[PDB]
């Protein structure tokens, strides 16, 4: 399909001008969620939204949405690198450069070192986009506990001594600091 | 959109 862009913590004022500059320019279809056509991920205050972690788990420029008044003033889609949202969130570059270098589809390897991970269904951010920020950037997750050395969010059933129990915020922190943080900083009880 |  077209490559979709997605807007993220964006007021309704500039939602609107980034709409009317997309029907202008085209080139992209707005979508709700990042999503595997996803490019570009536009923000309207640098918070560390759903849609902005996905962003950088697919390798998205995730950009300023000073990127959409510069386009519509030059008459075209420009660089979106002076835009990039670097400073707030260190792994977006780094996850794009590896997208755009990728041969094959991209795939993060941030995770493909760790146990396989089992996320608690009660988990804050929710469970499924909670799985596939973990996919994304190449963790295994298990949809039964018993195989997990790894258990993500709240858990009150019979804990063991073989598995780590820690909280959603590892893997966030992991994926915006494009390294595995420390687990022992993240202990759930 | 939540922050998290």
């Amino acid at each position: 399909p077209t490559r979709t862009l997605v807007m993220t913590s964006m007021p309704s004022e500039k939602q609107n001008v980034v709409i009317q500059v997309v029907d202008k320019l085209k080139g992209f279809s707005i979508a709700p969620d990042v999503c595997e056509t996803t490019t570009h991920v536009l923000s309207g205050k640098p918070l560390r939204t759903l849609n902005v972690l996905l962003g950088i788990a697919r390798g998205c420029w995730v950009l300023s949405y000073d990127w959409v008044l510069w386009s519509l003033e030059l008459g075209h889609w420009i660089s979106e690198e002076p835009f990039e949202l670097s400073h707030h969130f260190p792994a977006a570059p780094l996850c794009r450069s590896e997208c755009h270098l990728s041969a094959g589809p991209y795939r993060g390897t941030l995770f493909a070192d760790q146990p396989v991970m089992f996320v608690s269904p009660a988990s804050s951010p929710p469970v499924a986009k909670l799985c596939e920020l973990v996919h994304l950037c190449g963790g295994r997750v298990s949809q039964v506990p018993r195989q997990a050395s790894i258990v993500i969010g709240p858990y009150s059933g019979k804990k063991k001594a073989t598995v780590k129990y820690l909280s959603e915020k590892w893997v966030l922190d992991s994926i915006t600091q494009h390294k595995v943080c420390a687990p022992e900083n993240y202990l759930l009880s | 959109s939540q922050e998290y």
